[PDB]
């Protein structure tokens, strides 16, 4: 009758217990307090089984309560809170109305319209993908053969690096757009008041996970310690032999 | 050699655009096959609107032979297809900056996208369903002269195999007139 | 069927043919018809080349205007492993493609697609009705560039600090006014006066 | 998960990283050439007992 | 109140006046063309708005399961069948007012009598 | 030790709010004990599993996705959203792969390529057809518990589940046989995986005949499902507390700690 999927380690039987967390790869949208500077904001969280470790966070933050309607955005490795316009035109999207029709789906809506007015005239003085790319966020590590900051080196960040999930090989800066204005379509419904506040409680938003993926997490971190030490050991022998 | 430019005559051609699913593509992407034979056959109507694509017994049954066109977009405008050969063998401008210009022909212009969905009637069809769900000390004293006569700062390591021989009296050799 | 149409079942490209053909499809990101054998200043090259400072690149009728004018490693390393054939498609895209005409009036700015460029098959027809099938292997997009004298990033800068509460509404009508950073047709109209 | 664990991810944990080589050529010019000495490990197929 | 848009380049379009002919002339910031306004309407706040309770109507809302069923009638088809459901809007003062969509006549009806 | 091999922890930190989820929620029905919790400064931290709770390990996507990208999406290439001013957005684990034009047919045919078991039944659902939006989640993590399957349509008339008086003698045979297993139900299609994410797309029936056809105690027509027993909401310690609705929760609960500290017996060997 000892069904029981337990260990023995050591003679003591020994169990596992499940662990939880948000779900990543999926859309929340917060309401943080009125005295900060910030009123509605989103997270991405993320993981790709999982390379160290993936983690890879994103928001999208947003000024105003008034006159600072702007909407600013970070990514690593930029330090600084980067409006979104530039973001639009770096990925490849010029014409302004098209950014527009990136972001909101129906045209008959306005409210929308007057929302993101002034974020276009703050990014009305950049008007091209590289110039827009130029911009530093510099955060390490140090430069290259560069000017001031390759664009080859930007461009090898929004391809590697941001966004682990639909892809991250070279080529897919169009699915980045739509999923970007997704999201910001969403933190507009947020802030306007047509759809509600998020709920973080809900159960199906979290996951749980069991021995699986932490023989996983664990069997990957200790593997990569393995094999830094195969890489240790064969520069060491500059003389013989091959053990 | 040739003229860098491109060719303008076959810019003047309406092209169809085709998708296709993976088992039906990974045969018509085959470079054994497509040697000008011919492997289906099709059908339109005075008006359109419904045209349908009559496969050859080529395949031999894996596959339908009934298929449809669908025609998603009908009118395409500033679609063009072009060729490529490479080529037979303040105001500073640089005509050189490893750019490597081909002898390119614009060669078409796509007029109509379409494509051929496998007609769920066909007993062949579906079936690709159910197949998608499962799957010496005087003379060299005379030659370090002609060594130093050769080059005035010589190698120590390059002293040995003009030597290849005893480097303690070698040493001692070279301590009696220079370094 | 009654023969109402031009049936033609597909012949094919000869094979010998095949080999040192890339044959990609191009698309213009406008709304207006856009044939660039009625609209461009012929002769066209396409070239593949670098951007930085394309603005500040000097055009093919100033090249030929002013030709016309003058006549220890420390022993351990690694290559971490990466596919070559997107090592090669990266060092292939590491420059993008860019066609425009000799004066410089109008110029286009290329870009890549990894979509759908596998799945795509033409049907172009002959003079006779054939339809060969060329397989496709990539498709490119390409965008106007410089078509309404673009900024400079400096001075772009300054504007984005926050000197002025608001910039100016027609700050850039008065810079060009002003004449600073002009259109490439102006500027190869002002070489070739010149 | 215990035994979904141990049918799969593994040999997928193992293809994902089990690349490693050391190809010296020469590290410097000449040396004549020298040849391109590839010194490769990778991991194939995993066992359980 | 609308953004339009150059029809030359599709770019945001901004107000600028006429320096002699005193009418608004909204001039494209990216290439030459210039367009005269209709009304001398520019900006508009909005400091209160009241909307939202209604929209977000597919024309198959009654394809769902979930949604309760009635028997009140559509005051255009009198079929007795009917899909009521409440404002889609949410703010904590919106009403308790409904709203009634129908297969038959498709139509959107409330029931207030103010 | 039935109890202790089902238990989840949640870590949270020192002091914590209280709507934050240190108190229970309505999204844990059908799937964790809403008695069986610890006392003692974690009351709400951990919880226990269902008894059907089952947890999902995951599967591959890209068959799913060649599957519909053959039954016909626009892939977003080509997207503009005043030519497709209403079609459905298609997502895979929070990922845009598709907008397709006609959303019922292709969520029929996935639910029915479901039940035939041509598909991992792990994999779940969503049809949000207020904000014309689709889901599918395939990732490991999700929890989900059975349910009784109802065509709505019936020769028969009204409405009915579709499970019948012979194929539960078959059970019955083959139990008292000493071949249907409970998989060997499931691919015909009689019961169906729900995760936690789905029900909002689906009515709920407490009894097999609460209202299917059109003193002791007091107890719509568009039902697509009923429980297979209200009594199996409940965790392992919470099974021995004999006519469980008759008290008090506190009750349960103190049960609940209770229960663990019991001696008796444990192993035979
Ligand atoms: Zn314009
Ligand atoms: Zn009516």
């Amino acid at each position: 009758f000892d069904m029981g999927g337990y260990f023995i380690i050591n003679g003591s039987e020994k169990v596992l217990i499940a662990q939880e967390r948000s779900a990543g790869n999926i859309v929340q949208v917060f309401k943080k307090a009125a005295p900060s500077p910030i009123s509605h904001v989103a997270e991405i969280r993320s993981a790709l089984e999982k390379g160290s470790r993936f983690i890879s966070t994103l928001q999208v933050k947003l000024y105003g309560r008034s006159s600072a309607r702007t909407i600013k955005a970070t990514l690593p490795y930029i330090k600084q809170d980067i409006p979104i316009v530039i973001i639009f035109r770096a990925l490849g999207i010029i014409p302004d109305g098209e950014i527009l029709e990136h972001i909101c789906y129906d045209v008959n809506d306005w409210q929308m319209l007057e929302m993101l007015k002034p974020c276009v005239e703050d990014g009305f003085v950049i008007q091209d993908r590289e110039t827009a790319l130029d911009f530093i966020g510099r955060r390490g590590t140090a430069l290259g053969i560069k000017k001031e900051k390759r664009i080859q080196y930007a461009k090898d960040i929004l391809q590697k690096e941001f966004l682990p999930h639909i892809t991250q090989l070279e080529g897919f800066e169009s699915r980045k757009a739509f999923f970007l204005g997704y999201m910001i379509n969403r933190l507009l419904l947020c802030a306007l008041d047509r759809k509600d506040q998020d709920d973080r409680d809900h159960f199906g938003k979290k996951r749980l996970d069991l021995a699986g993926p932490l023989l996983a997490q664990l069997f990957k971190t200790l593997f990569k310690k393995l094999t830094k030490d195969i890489f240790r050991y064969m520069q060491r022998t500059v003389e013989e032999a091959h053990d | 050699e040739e003229s860098l430019d491109l060719d303008l005559e076959r810019s003047n051609r309406q092209v169809w655009l085709v998708r296709l699913p993976m088992f039906l593509a990974e045969k018509w992407r085959d470079r054994n096959n497509l040697h000008g034979q011919e492997l289906g056959k099709i059908r339109i109507n005075k008006d359109g609107s419904k045209i349908t694509l009559l496969l050859n017994e080529n395949d031999n049954d894996s596959i339908p032979h009934e298929y449809d066109l669908e025609l998603t977009k009908k009118v395409v405008e500033n679609e063009y297809v072009f060729t490529e050969q490479n080529l037979k063998k303040r105001d500073r401008y640089i005509p050189y900056v490893k750019t490597i210009p081909k002898k390119t022909a614009i060669v078409g212009t796509v007029c109509h996208e379409c494509q051929v969905m496998p007609s769920m009637n066909d007993p062949n069809y579906h079936k690709i369903v159910e197949q998608r769900r499962n799957i010496p000390k005087k003379e060299i004293l005379d030659y370090l002269f002609k060594l130093f006569d050769e080059y005035d700062y010589w190698s120590l390591k390059g002293l040995k195999e003009r030597t290849r021989q005893p480097e303690a009296h070698l040493k001692e050799c070279l301590d009696k007139v220079a370094t | 069927d009654p023969n109402e149409y031009n049936e033609f079942p597909l012949r094919a490209i000869p094979k010998e043919d095949l080999e040192n053909m890339r044959t990609h499809l191009l698309k213009f990101q406008s709304k207006k018809k856009i044939n660039p054998v009625t609209d461009f200043h012929l002769p066209v090259r396409l070239h593949r080349k670098d951007t930085r400072n394309l603005q500040f690149q000097l055009t093919r009728a100033e090249i030929v205007q002013r030709q016309k004018e003058i006549s220890l490693r420390r022993k351990t390393r690694q290559l971490k492993v990466l596919d070559e054939n997107a090592k090669k498609l990266r060092f292939e895209e590491f420059y993008p493609w860019v066609m425009e005409d000799f004066d410089g009036y109008n110029t286009w700015v290329g870009s890549y697609e990894a979509g759908n460029s596998d799945s795509y098959v033409l049907l172009s027809v002959e003079d006779d009705g054939s339809f060969t099938m060329i397989p496709a292997d990539k498709v490119y997009k390409f965008t106007a560039r410089n078509k309404y004298a673009t900024l400079t990033i400096d001075e772009a800068e300054k504007r984005m600090d926050k000197k002025s509460g608001e910039v100016p509404r027609w700050l850039m009508k008065h810079l060009d006014n002003i004449g600073t950073t002009t259109t490439r047709y102006d500027r190869t109209r002002r070489k070739l006066k010149a | 998960s215990f035994n979904q664990f141990v049918d799969y991810t593994l040999q997928d944990i193992i293809c994902e990283d089990s690349t490693l080589i050391l190809e010296q050529l020469a590290q410097h010019t000449t040396e004549s050439d020298n040849i391109s000495r590839k010194y490769e490990i990778s991991f194939g197929k995993i066992y359980v007992t | 109140t609308t953004f339009r848009f150059c029809r030359d380049c599709n770019n945001m379009l901004y107000p600028r006046e006429d320096k002699e002919n005193n009418r608004l002339l909204f001039e494209c910031r990216t290439c030459s063309y210039v367009e005269e306004a209709g009304s001398p309407l520019v900006y508009r706040h909005e400091l209160i708005t009241n909307i939202g309770e209604t929209a977000g109507v597919v024309q198959d809302i009654g394809s769902d399961p979930t949604l309760p069923r009635s028997d009140r009638e559509c005051p255009k088809c009198h079929s007795r069948e009917n899909v009521f459901f409440q404002s889609q809007q949410r703010r904590k003062d919106t009403s308790m007012v409904l709203f009634f969509v129908c297969l038959s006549c498709s139509h959107i009806f409330t029931s207030d009598q103010k | 030790t039935l109890s202790h091999l089902r238990r989840t922890n949640t870590p949270i930190g020192r002091d914590g709010k209280l709507a934050k989820p240190r108190q229970l929620h309505n999204t844990h029905w059908g799937l964790v004990c809403p008695a069986e919790t610890p006392e003692g400064q974690a009351c709400g931290l951990v919880k226990n599993l269902s008894l059907m709770s089952c947890i999902s390990v995951g599967t591959d996507p890209m068959p799913i996705i060649t599957f519909l990208s053959e039954w016909g999406m626009e892939p977003l290439e080509d997207y503009v959203p005043h030519q497709s001013p209403d079609a459905t957005r298609v997502f895979v684990n929070g990922v845009w792969h598709g907008v397709h034009r006609n959303p019922a047919r292709l969520m029929e045919t996935l639910r029915t390529l479901r039940r035939k078991g041509d598909i991992n039944p792990e994999v779940s659902m969503i049809r949000d057809i207020r904000e014309k939006e689709l889901k599918i989640f395939t990732d490991a993590g999700r929890v989900y518990r059975p349910l009784f399957i109802v065509e709505d349509d019936e020769s028969l008339g009204h409405k009915e589940l579709k499970v019948r008086k012979g194929h539960i003698a078959k059970l019955m045979a083959t139990e008292y046989q000493d071949e249907y297993t409970w998989s060997s139900l499931l691919n015909e299609g009689l019961v169906e995986y729900i995760d936690a994410e789905e029900e909002e797309s689906i009515l709920i029936a407490m009894q097999p005949e609460d209202l299917e056809p059109a003193a002791k105690r007091i107890r719509a027509t568009t039902f697509t499902h009923c429980e297979i027993h209200p009594s199996m909401i409940l965790g392992v310690a919470a099974s021995i507390i004999p006519f469980p609705d008759h008290n008090q929760s506190p009750r349960n609960t103190y049960q609940s700690a209770m229960g663990k500290q019991a001696m008796g017996v444990f192993l035979t060997n």
